[PDB]
RNA sequence: UGAGAAAAGCCUUCUCUAGCGAUC
C-alpha cells in the first residue's frame, strides 16, 4: 500500500518524474479557460477535448524568448502576464466579441423568460 | 571526477594542483584527499572518455577555481566577522538562537531597536509572511514555524513537538532581545 | 499569429512515452531538452519550473509527421538502443537523443562528410549519441563499432532501402526488435504510381523474414510518403 | 560442425569454438533458444582466445583495417598463436576471410551457420569476457566509435566554437558581480570617507584606491606622491589630500577595516579575471572566424556566433535574418563596439546597416568552410565598408 | 579543381541543365541568387539546385549543399558563372540558382529526368 | 480514408495493373479456351500482370492429378508470385485482406459470394467471364470492354 | 536438484567403503565424511552460486587427502592409491575447472589451480592448466614468466 | 441484479513476467 502510495505521486519514469501539482484556485481557473477555448474566437475552430476531466500531471511555464524572432515572433514585456486568464482579461479583441455573445444571450433570454 | 567528488572545494584544488589527466598518474593527493579514494581518482585517469584541451583552454580553468577558493576563503572570514559583531551588539540572542539565526532576525525588522518592540507571538511568525496573510484571508490554520525553524533547539526536536519548542523558543527569545537593547552592560549571563 | 515568446503555457504527457504536449492557444508537440538551453535548428523552447522542453517541427522531420497523423507505435522509449541509418546533419537525431534519455543510446549513420561534421559536433554535447561516418550500404565495415540494438530508423532515401534494411537488421537487430522506415515513393520508382510501390516495399520485407505490422501516409506534411511499423522475428506467444 | 569463429570488437579480438548446433533447423521458433539463452549458449560455445587491445590508438589502428578488409598484424598474431595446423574458421566479411586463406592456410566460410553463431556472440558478448579487460566494452565502443569518425572527417579540435559561447555568457554575468559588489564597496567606505565617491567615476579604480589608503588619517607626503601616480592626473591627488583633511566622515573600528579591506581586494582581484577573459576571447576568436574578427570586432563577432548558436548556424542563415540577430542589441546601427572611419547620416544609417550585414553573413560563410582560416578577405571587406561610408557622407 | 565541388556535370549534362534554366524562366519558375537559393530551401519548395564551381571564393556557396542534405534535395556544380548568367535571364554572372516547385506545370517530366542524372552522378 | 480515391474513383490504379487471381478464374478460362494473360490485354489494352498468391496455389495443388493443366499454366515466368503467412489454406479471406490493405489490385474471380463482397469495398473493380470474353465491373476506363 | 548431489554422493560412495576395507577409518568416521560431504555439495549445485562455496568444498577434500596421507604411513599400507586418491584428485580437478569456467578474470583462483596441479596432479594436467591461462590472461607478462619458469 | 448494496483489517488457493541455473 505504502508503495502504490508512493507511485502515484509521479507521472513515472517513462516521463522522467513529473510530479502532480497541488491544486489551487489560480491553476483551476487556468485549466478551465483551456477546455473552453472554442468560443474565444469565433473564426477559429478546434478538436474536441482529449479529455473531460484534468490531467493529473501537467506543469506550467513560458515560451523563452528567440533572438532570431525580434520582430516576427515577440511580446513586448508591458504586455505580458503572469497567468493565463490575465491575458484573457488583458486584450481587447476578446473581451469586445464575448461581451456582445454574452448580452445577445441574456436578452434573448429575457424574452424567453417574459 | 565530477561524480566522484562532491566537496566543491575539494574538486577545485584537485583542478589547481594538476592541470592534465596524464600528470595525475605521477603527482600525489594525499593532503587533500584520502588515500583509499584517490586511488579510485587514479584508477579512472587512465580509463576516460574526455577529449584533450588546449594549453590555453587549460590556464582559462585554472584562473576560474583560483576565484572560486578564493570566494570561500573570504566568505569563511565574512562569517567570522559577522559572529564577532553578534557577540558584541546582541550577545543574549546568539546563544539563544544562534548567530545566523539572529542576524536573520534582525536584517528582516531593519535593525535590533525595531525587533524590540515586537511581540513574542510575532518574532516565531516572522519569516512566514506568506502563509499567514494566505490563512488568514482564506480563514485556514495559521502557520507556526516561521525564521525559528532553523534554530538549533528547534532542529534537534521530534516533528511532533517542533510546534510546542517553537513558542517556547520564541517567548524567552523576545526576553533577550528586549535586554540587548536597552540594557546598558553587555554580557550572556541571562542567555546562558 | 503563433506561439509567440512570453506566453503561458501547460505541458503534459503524450500517449507515446518520452515525448510531450504543448498545450495552450496552440498545440505544439515537445520533447525534454538533453541539454537545457541550447536550440540545435532554431527551435522555440519552453522553460518549466530546471525543466526545459523543445518544439518537434513535423515538416523538417518525418517522425514527427508521422507521431501527429496517429501511428499506433513507435517503439522509442526511454532507455532502448536505437540504430539511426541516413542522420544528416541530425536535426530528427537530436529529438530521438531527447527520447532515448541518459540510459539509451543512438547510433547514427552518415556516409556524407559534409554532414557527418555537424553530426560530430552534436555528439559534443550529448554523451548518448554515437557518430559513424560510414556508408549504410556496408554494414560489415562498421560491426565492431555497434552492439546489439532495440529500434532500428530508416530515412535513407534510396531505391534499395529494403535490402539496405535487412542486411542491418540481420547483423545487429536483437530478435524480438521493432524497425520504422520512411518511404518516398518518387525515389524507388518514379514510373510506376505511389500506392504501387507501397506494396511491393511491403512484400519484399515478407522475403527478407520480417513481418510489417502496420502503415501510413503522411499527407498533411508530406506527399507520396509513407512510414510503415513492423517486427523482426517475433517470438512465439 | 565443430569450428572456430573469429569475432572482431572495440576492446579487442576473441576466438571462440564451437562445439555442436542443430543447423538445418535454427532459423525455428523452438531451436533458436539454443543462441538467446544464455545457459544454452554456454554448453555450445566457448572462449578459447581473447587479445585485447592495449591503447586508443592501437583500436583505431584494427578498426580501420577490419574496415578495409586487409589483415592486422594483432590479427594474425592472435590467429597465429591458438589455431592448430584442416581447420575452418567463420568471418563475418568475405574479404577478410580471403585474406586470412591467403596468408595462413586455414579454411574460411563466412555464411550459413556462422552467421547466426555471430548474432549469439554479439548478444552475449560482454558476459564472456567480463573482467578480462580493465576498460569496459560499453564506453570502448562509444570512444572508438568517435575517433573513428574524426579520422574520416578529417576533423580539427582547433576549430570548435564552443569556448566562444561559454565566454560570452560569463562575461554577462561577470559584469553584474562585479557591479553588484562595487555599490557595497563604495557604501561601506562612504561611512569613513564619503569625498572619494565623487572624485572617482570608475568602480574599478574606486576599489584599487581603497586598498591602498586604508584611513584618511595617513595620507601625507611620500603617500601623496605614490597617490598621484595611480590617479591619471596629479591635480585630483592634491585635491584628494585636501578632502582628507577636512572631511566629514566618522572613524572606524580596527576590524571593520579589515574586513573592508579583504573584500575591496577581492573585487580588484574579480576584476582582473575578468580582463584576463576577454584576452583569452581574443585569441580564440583569432583562430575560429579570423575574418568575422577582422570585420566587425571580436567582441561583436562573438556575441553574433552566440545568438546563432554555432558558427555553422550563423553561416546558413540569410543576408536579412543576420541583420536581426543584432537588432535587439543595435550591433549594426550602433556604430563608434565595432569602429570605424567615418560616420553615416542619420538619413543614411539604415542603409549601412543592411550593407554591413551583408559583408557579416559572407564573411562567416569564410570561415566556416575554410580548410585554413585566414583574416586577407576581412580586411577587404572592411575597406569596402570604408567605401560606401566615405561616399554617403561625402557624396562621392 | 576544388575537391569541394564534387557533383561536377560533364558537357552533355550541362547542356540540358542551361537549357531547362532558361524554360523555367520564361515559366515563372527560377530563383536566382545565393540568398534567394537558401530561402526556397527553408520554405522546402525547390527542385534542385544549380551552382557555379567557379566562384572566386567557392566558399560563399558551400552552405547550401549543408541545406539540400538535410532536405534530400539534388544538387550539381557548372564550370561557367557568366553561362549560368544568360539562362538565367540577367546581364551579371550568377553563382546560384533554384528551380521552385510549381502545381500543374508542365516542365515536370523534363526536371523529372534531371532529378534522376543528378542522383546517377553521387554513384 | 485512404488518399488514393477521388470518392468512389481510384486514381493511383495505373496502366499497369496488378490483378489477383482466383483458384477458379484459371479453371473456367481453360474450359472456355481462353488464354489468360493475351484474353486480360484485350479486354484494357494495357500491360496487366496477373498475381498467384500461396492459399490460390495451395488450393489447386489439392485439386490433384485431375486438375494438372492449371497448376502447369499458374507457373509461368511472367506472372507475379506474392507469397502470404497465414495459418490455413482458405482463399477468399485472405484475397480481401489484400483489398483492404492496399487497394491497388483488381480482382478477377467468378465466384458470386465473393464479388458480393468485393461490392462493399469501395475503389475496388471486379473481373470477370461473361459469355466467351473477360468483362470488368467497376472500371472507368474499361475502354475495350463487352458493349451490352 | 538432490538428484545430481545423489550422483556424485554415490560416486564417493566406493571410495568410501574401501577406506572402511583398509581399516584406514571407522564406519562412524565414513557416516560423518558423508554428512559433510552432502551439506558441501547442496551449496555448490544451487541455482545462486558463490566463489567461497568452491573453496571450501576444494579445501575440505585437501584435508581429508592430507588426513588419509598422514594415516597410510603409521598404518603402513601403500596399495589402492588408484582406487581413492586419483579418484579425489579427479574430483578436485572437475571442481576447479567449473570454478575457472565460472570466474575468468579471478588470477587467484587459476594460481591456486596451478599449485594444486603442482601438488596433487599429472605435469600434463599442469601443461593444460597454463595454456588455459595464457589464453586469456596474455596481456600480463608476470604468467609467461612463471609458465617459462616452470 | 437479487449468498441486497457499501467500506475496512486477517488467512487460503493460484497467475504472470524478469534475472538466475545448466561451461565439469
Ligand atoms: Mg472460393
Ligand atoms: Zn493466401
Amino acid at each position: 500500500k505504502k508503495r502504490r502510495k508512493e507511485r502515484q505521486k509521479t507521472a513515472g519514469d517513462g516521463w522522467f518524474g513529473m510530479k502532480a501539482p497541488e491544486m489551487t484556485n489560480e491553476l483551476k481557473n487556468d485549466l478551465k479557460a483551456l477546455k473552453m477555448r472554442a468560443s474565444m474566437d469565433p473564426k477559429r475552430f478546434y478538436k474536441k477535448n482529449d479529455r473531460d476531466g484534468f490531467p493529473k500531471y501537467f506543469q506550467i511555464g513560458t515560451i523563452v524568448d528567440n533572438p532570431a524572432d525580434f520582430y516576427h515572433s515577440r511580446i513586448p514585456k508591458k504586455q505580458r502576464k503572469r497567468t493565463i486568464v490575465e491575458e484573457l482579461l488583458a486584450d481587447s479583441e476578446f473581451r469586445r466579441y464575448n461581451r456582445r455573445k454574452y448580452s445577445e444571450i441574456m436578452a434573448e433570454k429575457a424574452a424567453n423568460a417574459a | 571526477l565530477g561524480k566522484i567528488i562532491s566537496d566543491n572545494l575539494t574538486y577545485c584544488k584537485c583542478l589547481q594542483k594538476v592541470g592534465d589527466r596524464k600528470n595525475y598518474a605521477s603527482a600525489k593527493l594525499s593532503e587533500l584527499l584520502p588515500e583509499e579514494v584517490e586511488a579510485e581518482v587514479k584508477a579512472a585517469a587512465e580509463i576516460s572518455m574526455g577529449t584533450e584541451v588546449s594549453e590555453e583552454d587549460i590556464c582559462n580553468i585554472l584562473h576560474l577555481c583560483t576565484q572560486v577558493i578564493e570566494i570561500s576563503e573570504y566568505r569563511t572570514q565574512l562569517y567570522e566577522y559577522l559572529q564577532n559583531r553578534m557577540m558584541a551588539i546582541a550577545p543574549n540572542v546568539t546563544v539563544m538562537v544562534g548567530e545566523l539565526v539572529g542576524a536573520r532576525l534582525i536584517a528582516h525588522a531593519g535593525s535590533l531597536l525595531n525587533l524590540a518592540k515586537h511581540a513574542a507571538s510575532t518574532v516565531q511568525i516572522l519569516g512566514a509572511e506568506k502563509a499567514l496573510f494566505r490563512a488568514l484571508k482564506s480563514r485556514r490554520d495559521t502557520p507556526k514555524y516561521g525564521l525559528i525553524y532553523h534554530a538549533s533547539l528547534v532542529g534537534q526536536t521530534s516533528p511532533k513537538h517542533k510546534g510546542k519548542i517553537s513558542r517556547m523558543l520564541a517567548a524567552k527569545t523576545v526576553l533577550a532581545i528586549r535586554y540587548d537593547a536597552f540594557g546598558e552592560d553587555s554580557s550572556s549571563a541571562m542567555g546562558v | 499569429r503563433g506561439n509567440q515568446s512570453g506566453k503561458n503555457v501547460m505541458v503534459e504527457p503524450h500517449r507515446h512515452e518520452g515525448v510531450f504536449i504543448c498545450r495552450g492557444k496552440e498545440d505544439a508537440l515537445v520533447t525534454k531538452n538533453l541539454v537545457p538551453g541550447e536550440s540545435v535548428y532554431g527551435e522555440k523552447r519552453v522553460s518549466i519550473s530546471k525543466i526545459e522542453y523543445r518544439a518537434w517541427n513535423p515538416f523538417r522531420s518525418k517522425l514527427a509527421a508521422a507521431i501527429l497523423g496517429g501511428v499506433d507505435q513507435i517503439h522509442i522509449k526511454p532507455g532502448a538502443k536505437v540504430l539511426y541509418l541516413g542522420a544528416a546533419s541530425g536535426t530528427t537525431v537530436s529529438h530521438v537523443s531527447d527520447i532515448v534519455g541518459p540510459d539509451g543510446l543512438v547510433y547514427a549513420v552518415e556516409f556524407s562528410h559534409r554532414s557527418g561534421r555537424d553530426l560530430i559536433n552534436l555528439a559534443k554535447k550529448r554523451t548518448n549519441i554515437i557518430p559513424v561516418i560510414e556508408d549504410a550500404r556496408h554494414p560489415h565495415k562498421y560491426r565492431m563499432l555497434i552492439a546489439m540494438v532495440d529500434v532500428i530508423f530508416a530515412d535513407v532515401a534510396q531505391p534499395d532501402q529494403t535490402r539496405i534494411v535487412a542486411l542491418n537488421a540481420h547483423t545487429f537487430l536483437r530478435n524480438g526488435g521493432h524497425f520504422v522506415i520512411s518511404i518516398k515513393a518518387n525515389c524507388i520508382d518514379s514510373t510506376a504510381s505511389a500506392e504501387a510501390v507501397f506494396a511491393s516495399e511491403v512484400k519484399k520485407m515478407q522475403q527478407e523474414n520480417m513481418k510489417p505490422q502496420e502503415q501510413l501516409t503522411l499527407e498533411p506534411y508530406e506527399r507520396d510518403h509513407a512510414v510503415v511499423v513492423g517486427v523482426y522475428r517475433p517470438p512465439p506467444k | 560442425v565443430l569450428l572456430h569463429v573469429l569475432f572482431e570488437h572495440a576492446v579487442g579480438y576473441a576466438l571462440l569454438a564451437l562445439k555442436e548446433v542443430e543447423e538445418i533447423s535454427l532459423l525455428q521458433p523452438q531451436v533458436e533458444e539454443s543462441v538467446l539463452n544464455l545457459g544454452k549458449f554456454h554448453s555450445i560455445v566457448r572462449l578459447v582466445a581473447f587479445c585485447p587491445f592495449a591503447s586508443s590508438q592501437v583500436a583505431l589502428e584494427n578498426a580501420n583495417a577490419v574496415s578495409e578488409g586487409v589483415v592486422h598484424e594483432d590479427l594474425r598474431l592472435l590467429l597465429e598463436t591458438h589455431l592448430p595446423s584442416k581447420v575452418l574458421l567463420g568471418v563475418g566479411d568475405p574479404k577478410i576471410g580471403a585474406a586470412i586463406q591467403e596468408e595462413l592456410g586455414y579454411n574460411c566460410q563466412t555464411g550459413g551457420v556462422i552467421a547466426e553463431i555471430l548474432r549469439g556472440v554479439r548478444l552475449h558478448f560482454h558476459n564472456l569476457v567480463k573482467g578480462l579487460t580493465d576498460l569496459s566494452a560499453c564506453k570502448a565502443q562509444l570512444g572508438l566509435g568517435h575517433s573513428y569518425s574524426r579520422a574520416k572527417v578529417k576533423f580539427n579540435v582547433n576549430r570548435v566554437d564552443n569556448m566562444i559561447i561559454q565566454s560570452i555568457s560569463l562575461l554577462d554575468q561577470l559584469d553584474k558581480d562585479i557591479n553588484t559588489f562595487s555599490m557595497r564597496v563604495r557604501e561601506w567606505y562612504g561611512y569613513h570617507f564619503p569625498e572619494l565617491v565623487k572624485i572617482i567615476n570608475d568602480n574599478a579604480t574606486y576599489c584599487r584606491l581603497a586598498q591602498f589608503i586604508g584611513n584618511r588619517r595617513e595620507l601625507n607626503e611620500d603617500k601623496l606622491e605614490k597617490l598621484e601616480e595611480l590617479t591619471m592626473d596629479g591635480a585630483k591627488a592634491k585635491a584628494i589630500l585636501d578632502a582628507s583633511r577636512s572631511s566629514m566622515g566618522m572613524d572606524i573600528s580596527a576590524i571593520d577595516l579589515i574586513n573592508i579591506e579583504s573584500f575591496s581586494s577581492r573585487v580588484v582581484s574579480l576584476s582582473e579575471y575578468r580582463q584576463s577573459l576577454h584576452t583569452y576571447l581574443r585569441s580564440k576568436m583569432s583562430q575560429v572566424a579570423p575574418s568575422l574578427s577582422a570585420l566587425i570586432g571580436e567582441a561583436v563577432g562573438a556575441r553574433l556566433i552566440a545568438h546563432a548558436g554555432s558558427l555553422t548556424n550563423l553561416a546558413k542563415y540569410p543576408a536579412s535574418t543576420v541583420q536581426i540577430l543584432g537588432a535587439e542589441k543595435a550591433l549594426f546601427r550602433a556604430l563608434k563596439h565595432s569602429t570605424f572611419i567615418g560616420r553615416a547620416a542619420a538619413k543614411n544609417k539604415g542603409r549601412i546597416s543592411r550593407y554591413l550585414a551583408n559583408k557579416c553573413s559572407i564573411a562567416s560563410r569564410i570561415d566556416c568552410f575554410s580548410e585554413v582560416p585566414t583574416s586577407v578577405f576581412g580586411e577587404k571587406l572592411r575597406e569596402q565598408v570604408e567605401e560606401r561610408l566615405s561616399f554617403y557622407e561625402t557624396g562621392e | 579543381v576544388n575537391p569541394k565541388a564534387y557533383p561536377l556535370a560533364d558537357a552533355h549534362l550541362t547542356k540540358k541543365l542551361l537549357d531547362l534554366v532558361q524554360q523555367s524562366c520564361n515559366y515563372k519558375q527560377l530563383r536566382k541568387g545565393a540568398n534567394e537559393a537558401t530561402k526556397t530551401l527553408n520554405r522546402g519548395i525547390s527542385e534542385f539546385i544549380v551552382m557555379a564551381a567557379d566562384a572566386e571564393p567557392l566558399e560563399i556557396i558551400l552552405h547550401l549543399p549543408l541545406l539540400c542534405e538535410d532536405k534530400n534535395v539534388p544538387y550539381v556544380f557548372v564550370r561557367s558563372k557568366q553561362a549560368l548568367g544568360r539562362a538565367c535571364g540577367v546581364s551579371r554572372p550568377v553563382i546560384a540558382c533554384s528551380v521552385t516547385i510549381k502545381e500543374g506545370s508542365q516542365l515536370k517530366q523534363q526536371i523529372q529526368s534531371i532529378q534522376q542524372s543528378i542522383e546517377r552522378l553521387l554513384v | 480514408h485512404p488518399s488514393c480515391l477521388f470518392f468512389q474513383y481510384n486514381t493511383q490504379l495505373g496502366p499497369p495493373y496488378h490483378i489477383l487471381v482466383d483458384t477458379n478464374f484459371i479453371n473456367f478460362s481453360i474450359k472456355a479456351k481462353l488464354d489468360l494473360v493475351q484474353s486480360m490485354m484485350d479486354c484494357l489494352y494495357a500491360k496487366c500482370i496477373p498475381c498467384i498468391t500461396d492459399c490460390v496455389m495451395a488450393e489447386i495443388e489439392k485439386l490433384g492429378q485431375k486438375y494438372r493443366v492449371a497448376l502447369r499454366i499458374a507457373k509461368d515466368p511472367r506472372f507475379e508470385r506474392l507469397p502470404c503467412t497465414h495459418k490455413g489454406t482458405y482463399a477468399d479471406d485472405c484475397l480481401v485482406q489484400r483489398v483492404t490493405q492496399h487497394k491497388c489490385y483488381i480482382v478477377a474471380t467468378v465466384d458470386r459470394d465473393l464479388k458480393r463482397r468485393i461490392r462493399k469495398i469501395p475503389g475496388v473493380p471486379i473481373m470477370y467471364i461473361s459469355n466467351h470474353r473477360y468483362n470488368i465491373e467497376r472500371m472507368p476506363d474499361d475502354y475495350g470492354a463487352p458493349r451490352f | 536438484m538432490a538428484e545430481i548431489i545423489q550422483e556424485r554422493i554415490e560416486d564417493r560412495l566406493p571410495e568410501l567403503e574401501q577406506l572402511e576395507r583398509i581399516g584406514l577409518f571407522s564406519h562412524a568416521e565414513i557416516k560423518a565424511i558423508i554428512k559433510k560431504a552432502s551439506d558441501l555439495e547442496y551449496k555448490i549445485q544451487r541455482r545462486t552460486l558463490f566463489k567461497e562455496d568452491f573453496i571450501n568444498y576444494v579445501q575440505y577434500e585437501i584435508n581429508l587427502l592430507e588426513l588419509i596421507q598422514r594415516r597410510r604411513t603409521r598404518i603402513g599400507y601403500s596399495f589402492k592409491k588408484d582406487e581413492i586418491e586419483n579418484s579425489i584428485v579427479h574430483r578436485v580437478q572437475g571442481v576447479f575447472q567449473r570454478a575457472s569456467a565460472k570466474w575468468k578474470d579471478d588470477v587467484q583462483l587459476w594460481l591456486s589451480y596451478v599449485a594444486f596441479c603442482k601438488k596433487w596432479a599429472t605435469k600434463t594436467r599442469l601443461s593444460k592448466v597454463f595454456s588455459a591461462m595464457l589464453a586469456i590472461h596474455s596481456n600480463k607478462p608476470a604468467l609467461w614468466i612463471m609458465a617459462a619458469k616452470w
